[PDB]
């Protein structure tokens, strides 16, 4: 049982937020959505929402592959946020922006001993109050396991290519 | 329970297995830091800083590692073979922790042996998200990636951008990365965001959405066969002449192209394969420029030669050792980190004292020898 | 009317005054094009480039030089006084074109009077928007820049952007541009490519507007005094002992926290002004890298040395000689190109001839010498 959902569902959900925690992974590299992401992260600051990046230290392909894309797209670094700067806000943040992420998210990491990803520190996004899965399946990232988080109410999965879903959602906003 | 880091003594290598904040992580889990004096000058870390932290200044080598229950370091200690004795200096049961290059240097193992030190070979880390924390391949040839591309933008007598002026036009540097691991994926983001058109290739099937996903252009060769590449731990195969010779063949018409070749392609335990034959050097424009990060390991372009920029046939065939210590400000804290996150775990918080998971796959897929005994199956 | 240019050969230089695509331009303008063999080694033009544009290869220098009616050359001729009689090998009554020197060289321009030889110095271009394809100093400096960078880079030993690394967050290296002309907002750019956060100053009002559009940011030191600063010609002007003070004060907060600092501080005729003391340097973190591209003109630095990297409290002070030539292939097409667009107006179309026009600016304020007889107002 997967809730899911469309580009103008995700558009309502972070239009009547106060704080949004973007968390990109290797997906939004593949589909070159960088652009597309700090585009919809300036409509939200226009309308007075609190953006924030969180960047998990092994998400992509490579030490600091989140990094050289934001700053080909020219996020401010003060916006940008390592691990154990930003875990503690997504208690009180109202939507978690899951663009192209898994592995980085996925609390077999902390709650299942027979997990490989187990003993990681991960992205604690369940805490938000609307964690937003960008993906264009419902397949598994690197380490070849299921994630949880996408199997429960607090979640809506939006299934799609994280640059052509991401212009949808900034199209459904204005 | 006393750990010890020393200096560095191999020549060119500025790197040290120590930082502050990692010293003081230390001293709250319990031990006692001692390192020798000037071990991280080069490296930007003064022994005020480190004192500063918790640790104990050596006046030499000797003195900080006699006593000296666990052993940190970034190169594999210098054997009595090689002139100098460093082995000698450890502790009788003591750890050893560093890169050991086990699987092409087994001298070093029972020399190690010898003395009954146990030795944890740091590049048989497993490749897997979990062990990230604690991988020192991974921090270090993410750098050496950084490094190949200011180094050839630094070799090269061109600019990387295109850059359109008042007297003309420019055209960007064309770079080709052989080898799409940490290296080559960092190296083809540092030549990217500077400007250049970034050609890649790889044998493993994964990389060419790697590539891409850093906006470069990967080479195809042969896709049925690139399946099969990858083994059960992410590195590549030996891949054979029949392979090869195609490789050479689709890879040359970007090559006769390019400006700047950074390789990077290795072999656990093997030695690196050519991936730029002499014959294909000849063939590149003038003022071109490769630089070989496997040099260490053969070289992928062999007419490289350690420690030396060549100039053979036109092309300036660079070869720096040890590469990551051309970054050894950030590479040392980096490294220091990893041997924290592996250690960390296996301390007892109450008593104070070290005892290892054994059954842990960080552990067992890494530890060399213990107690005279050479454990690891790959050196049996 | 034959056209000639010679290899360079002075100490460091590997930049060339032609390339393939000037060479036809020159062709169809109606000149016969001679070049020295192996002129264009050092910035990767081939003899067999040049000979496929349409132009003939001499041997030696002297059988280059010999019939030449003008000859295009990038830095001054040597004297029999320096070891290597260049002069000598031009042809009496003929036209140089060159980075001449003239204000800071007498000794070539009366050796150049002998002759009878009209050398214009290309340096002395008038600053006006017409003139700006015809600018050395401007298509020069800006390939300075982004060298300066590489550079920078190259001789710090932590990585320029920032990377979150599972072995720890590698922060971003903080550059300060000391000097934001053509060179500096290069240097900007180049910098903020690698991932640098770029701070940058100026007395000119003007470039806070350029810093900020390059993502870069101004440090203002006094709004009032920055908006007269700028000459008629779009260059700085003397600033004075109290301006110096309220400029190193804001600066300071900034510098202290700085990585890389780059200076490319000029002012026309007048020495290069100090805006990084000792006491300044001292204040800096060790590690730390500064690059004076103004150490040829007194150095806005007085650390620096020419063509040497000075290590004092902790920092390198880099001072390379000759920064274009570090990127000769890129400087060498657009140093031809700058002397072409200056050649090109004056030439006749059914005549077969240069015609050299008094009434044009660009030629009165480049003409040094003509026909025996120094005739520049600065000089005499
Ligand atoms: N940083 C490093 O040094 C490095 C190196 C190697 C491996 N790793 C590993 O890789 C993982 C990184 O975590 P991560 O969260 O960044 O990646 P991940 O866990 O592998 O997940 C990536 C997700 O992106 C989706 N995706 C791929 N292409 C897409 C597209 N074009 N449009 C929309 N979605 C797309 C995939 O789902 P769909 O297929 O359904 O779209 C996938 O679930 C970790 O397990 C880490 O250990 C890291
Ligand atoms: N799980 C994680 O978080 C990981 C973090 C870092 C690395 N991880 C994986 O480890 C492995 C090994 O990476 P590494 O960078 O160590 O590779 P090597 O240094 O052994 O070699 C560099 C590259 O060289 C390639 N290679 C090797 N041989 C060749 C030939 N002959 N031609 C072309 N290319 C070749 C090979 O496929 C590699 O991609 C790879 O699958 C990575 O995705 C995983
Ligand atoms: N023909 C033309 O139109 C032009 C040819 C060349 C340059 N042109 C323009 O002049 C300015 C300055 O260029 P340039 O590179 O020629 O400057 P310099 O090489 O003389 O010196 C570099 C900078 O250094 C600055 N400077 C000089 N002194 C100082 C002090 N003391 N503090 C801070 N900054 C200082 C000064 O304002 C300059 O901008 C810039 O707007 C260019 O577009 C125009």
């Amino acid at each position: 049982s997967v809730k899911a959902g469309s580009a103008e569902d995700a558009a309502f959900i972070m239009k009547n937020a106060s704080k949004v925690i973007i968390v990109p992974g290797y997906g939004m590299a593949v589909a070159q959505a960088q652009h597309a992401l700090r585009e919809m992260a300036d409509v939200l600051k226009k309308e007075g929402v609190e953006v924030s990046y969180a960047i998990h230290p092994v998400a992509g392909r490579m030490p600091g592959h989140m990094n050289v894309l934001l700053a080909e797209a020219n996020v401010p670094y003060d916006e940008v946020f390592e691990l154990e700067e930003i875990n503690s806000s997504f208690q009180t943040a109202d939507v978690a922006f899951v663009i192209g992420a898994n592995d980085v998210t996925n609390p077999a990491a902390k709650t299942d001993p027979s997990s490989p990803i187990y003993g990681m520190p991960i992205l604690d996004v369940e805490k938000a109050g609307t964690v937003l899965f960008i993906k264009r399946s419902m397949a598994s990232g690197y380490a070849g396991v299921e994630n949880e988080l996408f199997f429960r109410n607090n979640t809506m999965m939006l299934f799609g290519d994280a640059k052509k879903m991401t212009e949808q959602i900034v199209q459904a906003m204005n | 329970m006393k750990i010890a880091i020393p200096k560095e003594r191999r020549p060119g290598e500025d790197r040290v297995a120590i930082s502050p904040e990692v010293v003081k992580k230390l001293v709250g889990l319990g031990f006692e830091v001692i390192v020798e004096q000037g071990a991280g000058v080069g490296a930007s870390i003064t022994d005020d800083a480190l004192t500063a932290a918790g640790a104990t200044i050596a006046s030499t080598a000797a003195q900080a590692l006699s006593q000296a229950d666990v052993v940190w370091k970034v190169q594999r200690p210098m054997t009595a073979e090689e002139g100098t004795d460093e082995v000698a200096l450890i502790k009788e049961g003591a750890v050893l922790m560093c890169h050991l290059g086990a699987l092409t240097n087994r001298p070093v193992v029972e020399a190690l042996t010898k003395r009954k030190i146990t030795a944890y070979a740091m590049e048989l880390m497993p490749r897997i998200s979990r062990a990230q924390s604690m991988d020192i391949l991974s921090s270090q040839s993410n750098l050496a990636g950084y490094r190949a591309v200011i180094d050839g933008a630094y070799e090269f007598a061109r600019a990387f951008p295109m850059m359109m002026t008042a007297a003309g036009t420019v055209p960007p540097a064309r770079v080709l990365v052989f080898g799409v691991g940490v290296a080559g994926l960092q190296a083809i983001a540092t030549a990217k965001r500077l400007g250049a058109v970034v050609m890649a290739t790889d044998v493993r099937a994964a990389t060419k959405e790697q590539v891409e996903s850093l906006g470069g252009k990967f080479i195809t060769v042969d896709d049925e066969a690139m399946k099969t590449a990858e083994t059960a731990g992410g590195y590549a195969k030996e891949m054979g002449e029949e392979f090869r010779k195609k490789q050479a063949e689709a890879v040359l018409k970007e090559l006769v192209k390019t400006d700047i070749a950074i390789t990077t392609a290795l072999i656990p335990g093997k030695p690196a394969p050519v991936l730029i034959t002499e014959e294909m050097v000849t063939k590149m424009k003038p003022g071109s420029v490769i630089i070989d990060l496997a040099v260490e390991a053969g070289g992928n372009c062999p007419l490289s030669e350690p420690g030396k920029i060549v100039v053979k046939h036109g092309v300036k065939i660079v070869g720096h050792t040890n590469v990551p210590s051309r970054v050894a400000a950030d590479a040392s804290p980096l490294f220091a980190k990893n041997l924290l996150n592996f250690l960390t775990p296996h301390v007892d918080k109450d008593t104070k004292t070290l005892v290892m998971k054994l059954e842990d796959e960080t552990v067992s897929g890494t530890c060399v020898t213990r107690d005279g005994a050479i454990v690891h199956p790959a050196l049996t």
